[PDB]
DNA sequence: CTAGTACCTAGCTTAAGCCTCAATAAAGCTTG
């Protein structure tokens, strides 16, 4: 599902000129345990590092101008058993993406007391009526600026999941390489079929800093990225790595030699010497 | 591509300290292939003791 | 913000002008003419 | 939200302790790995407004060769960590007879900071580091290899070995995450040990700069 | 450098092979003194393959080390590859 | 030429039958050089009044005789590019050109 | 008067310079 992954050669350019921004940078992100085995926590570690924006869970939005919040223009018993500005805002969510995704109106209500502070009161109904409202006030540029925090807040809130990883893929894995490799007792190798999950951005630090995450065995694609948390010998590796993957998709061999001496002149000074 | 990687590593060189040098006697490789041999006299094998 | 402006790069004109000011100085004083050009069924 | 906070706090002790251990001081196997209920009964499970704070949760290790030079590391409440903020770490510094410690920060610290352990750098040695770049040792990764630190005689060895000057050594910046972890100037190797899949084992020398 | 310290490889490379092979030739084309006893062949190059072969190409390898030392190997004393 | 955008060099669905699909040189100019078919004829050009003054007497109007309240429903006339006027009835017109 | 000829006048990428914005220490009030 995700075999944009550009190989050829401007894999290769993207490798021997070392580009800031790579068209397709990606992780190999396996993961430790129980999470590894089964898909169920899989899928609880794919939420937690997809980037989720309150757009990806919002049906519609509307304002409305409510002279009084217990008028309740709009009729919603839960409001009256809940229950200071008159212009407030109200925002549709779908139960798909919403318990696709695991959240509640708790979480969302009090990311929202956390990014803004007090300066608003959100009321949010119950995960019991079919409808999915939360209410927005402002506490005492009287409504742009409430139309201007609407756009804010939809564009940028990271919900659930880390910023610039866009859209995480899972599945099991056919190479044996790419699976996990172990040892059993008698001396085999006994090749395992855990999940692993591979993304569409790059962050490589946050990635690895979380848990039931393997910090071992990930890799970003990402040659700047990898330089940037690993260090220059692990940059050797990766690049080799990535540089050989290129030249073996196709079938065709290339001697290790020729590869190693490459990521040696170009990583011999401490520094990604691009060749440009 | 072919023209770009041969001006940066076209004075890459084997010396008679048998280590990997540019031309400004800057160590590349302690050894060619980091291990001192030619590429043309090397054959594939299997490792019999693995697995 | 507001977002989406609709701007007109003009030959001659260095810099693009907003479509409106391109029609007030086209000759339409008002706002529902210009509109009248534009979209053309104001149910939508 | 205080389990994230301190599984966070657990995992950045840990990394730390582990860091003082490869870079040569003396830590106890119980305090290299200890499970993270060992840190919820010794510290508190509570980081915000409870018993397992910063400021005396701080860890103070001393060299395996000699108990003399020893290297603290600190921990700021504040996210970004200013000289009023440091400057009291460094009359601690001044105030016992050490001479290097550590600066974990929450968030970046500001360049004011930075040029002052920049001044004081021959004096004090001290660096800093990110609350987000220590809750993995970078080191377990199958990519970064094994890195030795050289010391003097061997490095004059290494080069009277080879007939080759100083600087024509592969070199690394001071800057990149390994050289960091282990804390090391400039004018001073490191043997790192890879696996080959040409010929087993290699040995390769980078030089600080 | 001494004749004891010698640190360099004992085999004649391909390019030593090579470039001694044809300043040898070129010698005995601008009729040097052969050192091999010919028996009637009358190409140069031929000559200096077979005084190779015999080892007594009267010629020593000068070769310079990446410090700027060198070694001086006698074209008898180190092994033809060939 | 000696661009990486092969999007103009592709052969378009839209030269069936008016460019050769198999002829084109194969250096630098692939798909940018391209011969003629056999039946395809260029357009010459001719002067659109003789249309004009067709056109404006069957039922549809210029633009400054009506308002744009009615031009939502009906259908917009464009003659080499412009707006020349609005008709009611699309059906009949097409058949009557 | 005119002619002939001789002299005068498509996209990329990446550094790299240039434009603005947030801590911060001197400079001087400020009241304790």
């Amino acid at each position: 599902s995700a075999k944009n992954v550009t190989l050829g050669v401007p894999r290769l350019k993207e490798l021997i000129n070392i580009s800031k921004k790579p068209k397709t940078p990606s992780l190999t992100v396996f993961l430790l345990g129980q999470s590894a085995r089964d898909a169920e926590r899989a899928k609880d570690i794919l939420c937690r590092l997809e980037h989720t924006t309150l757009r990806k869970v919002t049906a519609n939005t509307a304002i409305y101008y409510d002279p009084n919040p217990q008028s309740t223009v709009v009729a919603e018993d839960q409001e009256w058993v809940n229950v200071i500005s008159p212009w407030l805002l109200r925002v549709e969510l779908d139960r798909k993406h919403m318990t696709d995704r695991k959240l509640t109106m708790e979480q969302i209500a009090e990311k929202i007391n956390a990014g803004f502070g007090d300066d608003l009161n959100c009321i949010f109904n119950d995960d019991n009526a079919e409808k999915l409202v939360l209410r927005i006030r402002i506490m005492n540029d009287d409504d742009v600026f409430l139309r201007c925090i609407e756009s804010n807040m939809l564009t940028d809130m990271t919900l659930q999941g880390i910023e610039q990883i866009s859209k995480v893929y899972m599945h099991l894995p056919q190479t044996d390489n790419k699976k996990k490799i172990i040892i059993t007792e008698d001396g085999e190798f006994k090749a395992l079929q855990e999940w692993i999950l591979e993304t569409d951005g790059v962050s490589l630090m946050r990635v690895l800093s979380e848990k039931d995450v393997d910090p071992v065995r990930t890799t970003s694609n990402d040659i700047v990225e990898i330089f940037t948390v690993l260090g220059i010998e692990a940059v050797r590796k990766a690049l080799e790595r990535e540089l050989y993957h290129v030249i073996s998709f196709d079938g065709s061999y290339v001697n290790y030699r020729h590869l190693a001496l490459l990521c040696d002149t170009m990583t011999c000074r401490g520094h990604l010497m691009a060749i440009t | 591509i072919q023209r770009r990687l041969i001006k940066s590593m076209e004075s890459v060189m084997v010396k008679y300290d048998a280590t990997v040098r540019n031309s400004i006697n800057q160590v590349v490789q302690l050894r060619y292939g980091e291990d001192g041999l030619a590429g043309e006299s090397v054959e594939f094998q299997n490792l019999a003791t693995l697995k | 913000a507001i977002g989406q402006r609709i701007v007109a790069t003009l030959p001659y004109i260095k810099q693009e002008v907003p479509i409106i000011i391109v029609f007030r100085a086209l000759g339409f004083v008002s706002d529902r003419d210009i509109l009248e050009h534009i979209i053309y069924d104001f149910e939508d | 939200d205080d389990e994230e906070e301190t599984y966070r706090l657990w995992k950045i002790r840990k990394t730390i302790m582990q860091l003082c251990h490869d870079r040569g001081y003396l830590v106890t196997q119980d305090e290299l790995d200890q499970t993270l209920e060992e840190f919820k009964a010794q510290f508190g499970d509570k980081p915000s407004e409870g018993r397992p704070r910063r400021t005396d949760l701080t860890v103070l290790v001393a060299h395996n060769d000699d108990p003399t030079d020893q290297m603290f590391v600190f921990f700021p409440e504040e996210p970004k960590v200013g000289i009023k903020t440091i400057k009291v770490y460094c009359q601690r510094m001044q105030e016992e007879n050490i001479t290097r410690a550590l600066i974990v920060v929450q968030q970046g610290m500001t360049p004011s900071a930075k040029q002052s352990l920049v001044d004081m750098a021959p004096k004090y040695i001290l660096e800093q580091f990110l609350q987000q770049e220590l809750l993995i040792n970078i080191t377990e990764h199958e990519l970064v290899p094994e890195h030795v630190v050289m010391t003097k005689e061997e490095v004059t060895e290494l080069l009277a070995r080879y007939k080759l000057r100083e600087n024509q050594l592969p070199r690394i910046q001071a800057g990149d995450p390994v050289a960091r972890y282990f804390g090391i100037k400039r004018g001073q190797v490191v043997k790192i040990i890879r696996p080959s899949e040409t010929a087993g084992r290699y040995i390769t020398y980078r030089l600080v700069q | 450098q001494a004749n004891q310290k010698r640190i360099t490889t004992p085999y004649m490379t391909k390019y030593e092979r090579a470039r001694v092979l044809g300043t040898r030739a070129l010698q005995i084309a601008m009729c040097a003194p052969v050192m091999v006893e010919l028996e009637g062949e009358t190409d140069p190059l031929l000559i200096a393959m077979k005084e190779l072969k015999a080892r007594k190409i009267p010629i020593i390898i000068r070769r310079y080390l990446p410090d700027g030392s060198y070694e001086d190997w006698g074209v008898d004393e180190l092994i033809i590859s060939d | 030429r000696d661009g990486k955008l092969a999007k103009p060099r592709q052969l378009h669905n839209t030269l069936w039958g008016m460019v050769c699909p198999a002829e084109t040189p194969e250096g630098h100019a692939v798909g940018l050089v391209k011969n003629l078919a056999l039946m395809a004829y260029i357009s010459v050009g001719s002067q659109p009044s003789p249309i004009l003054e067709f056109l404006e007497e069957w039922s549809m109007e210029n633009l400054e005789e009506i308002s744009p309240a009615a031009i939502a429903d009906a259908t917009k006339i464009f003659v080499n590019g412009c707006w020349v006027g609005i008709h009611k009835d699309p059906e009949q017109l097409m058949n009557t050109l």
